[PDB]
């Protein structure tokens, strides 16, 4: 932990959750997003979302902790959440190992 | 001001989760 | 950004774009990239494309 001072983690830290919430209320609130979940729909109108708190608080770890979740971004909303939140998580671990070094 | 800016985060997510669990239980398949 | 010059952070953008486009021609002049929904059933159309 001390490479980084720590600060940074405390603001870090709640901005997982930050984006996390932010993330949930657009992502239940999408023009594009209610699919029909069949395999081989024959337009059917069972459609909804897939995002909830877990599915969404999730995908805030395991982005900034490097490893590829689900929840592939189908909105322009949710896909640009997901983009600006890629860009913190890769700057920060970069971050970390060079000061480190 | 880190601590109080934060506590105003967890103010925005709280009163999201407090929101986020109706719903959770509002919405169904269709 | 300082452990780059301003000028890569330009060419990467247009990169991006300029690959994401041309990825999308090519995509389209492709036959195996229409993938078919409803893929149980063998009679239907392929505008799936994923792209």
């Amino acid at each position: 932990l001390n490479p980084l001072s720590p600060d940074i983690w405390m603001y870090v830290l709640l901005a997982c959750l930050g984006v996390s919430c932010v993330l949930f209320v657009i992502a239940r609130f999408s023009p594009y997003e209610w699919y029909n979940p069949h395999p081989c729909n024959p337009d059917s109108d069972v459609v909804e979302n897939n995002f909830t708190l877990l599915n969404s608080f999730w995908f805030g770890v395991g982005a900034l902790m490097q490893q590829g979740s689900e929840l592939m971004p189908k909105a322009l909303s949710t896909r640009i959440v997901g983009g600006i939140w890629w860009f913190f998580t890769l700057i920060i671990i970069s971050s970390y190992t060079a000061n480190l070094a | 001001h880190g601590t109080i800016i934060g506590v105003t985060s967890g103010i925005v997510l709280v009163l999201l989760i407090i929101s986020i669990l109706v719903q959770v239980k509002q919405p169904r398949k269709k």
